[PDB]
């Protein structure tokens, strides 16, 4: 039973610092890659960030260069994303998930697999 | 009688610890987003170093 709990919602002002927490359960956490996906309200779904198995930041989106932070609490099986300098349109229905591909399975580190 | 030569024995070399591809990974992480893990139950060679 893989499970991901998302927190960090509510009414928040744009331009302010924000903390989002996703808790992972039902699967060994720190052997998989992991993804945050942006989803503007009233619009579609787009990739915003990710991080490797080794807790390595994949990078940041086009409009958010060098001002978000993605980190991984390996101790309590959790993941955090901090945002800064929000605007009205950086609002998104952010999603948390992992990667299907296992360590030492099928070169290079596999990081795709938008799965759960 | 005196002995001649020494013999040292041990079973086949078992599961090595996978140091290699931890350092041959696509990349390392940041300083605040730094990485740590713990290894046990495996043999470490140190010979490749």
């Amino acid at each position: 039973q893989v499970q991901l709990l998302e927190s960090g919602g509510g009414l928040v002002q744009p331009g302010r610092s924000l903390r989002l927490s996703c808790a992972a359960s039902g699967f060994t956490f720190d052997d998989y890659a992991m993804h945050w996906v942006r989803q503007a309200p009233g619009k579609g779904l787009e990739w915003v960030s990710g991080v490797s198995w080794n807790s390595g930041t994949i990078g940041y989106a086009d409009s958010v260069k060098g001002r978000f932070t993605i980190s991984r609490d390996n101790a309590k099986n959790s993941l955090y994303l901090h945002m800064r300098s929000l605007r009205a349109e950086d609002t998104a229905l952010y999603y948390c998930a992992k990667a299907v591909e296992m360590v030492r399975g099928l070169g290079a580190d596999p990081e795709y697999g938008m799965d759960v | 009688v005196q002995p001649t030569e020494s013999i040292v024995r041990f079973p086949n070399i078992t599961n090595l610890c996978p140091f290699g591809e931890v350092f041959n990974a696509t990349r390392f992480a940041s300083v605040y987003a730094w990485n740590r893990k713990r290894i046990s139950n495996c043999v470490a060679d140190y010979s490749v170093l």
